[PDB]
């Protein structure tokens, strides 16, 4: 019974190793937006007789 | 180094948890004799398989 709790603990400091770490790469990263139309800012100044 | 350290103090840890859980390990007599001073079981018990 002893010898049980003996290799027990030895097992619980083997199991206590590391594998590995995961995580996500978003920094730097940003959305894109979609602009429908393209400016011009033009208007046709005309006399009224059209000369 | 700053890594032994760190590693020694969890093993220590997890071995005390392991062996106070359920039926004790460490028989009372022993017990006694590391209380003496005031402290609990568990921390005399640690201080000796150091």
């Amino acid at each position: 019974e002893d010898m049980a709790k003996i290799y027990g603990a030895v097992a619980a400091v083997s199991k206590n190793v590391n594998s590995s770490v995961t995580y996500e790469v978003k920094r730097g990263t940003h959305e894109l937006i979609k602009v429908p139309t393209i400016p011009h800012n033009l208007v046709l100044i005309q006399s009224d007789n059209g000369k | 180094t700053s890594g032994s350290i760190i590693n020694h103090a969890n093993n220590l840890n997890k071995v005390i948890n392991h062996v106070f859980a359920d039926k004790p390990l460490i028989s009372e007599t022993m017990l006694k004799i590391l209380t003496i001073d005031g402290t609990t079981g568990k921390d005399g018990y640690r201080n000796w398989l150091d």
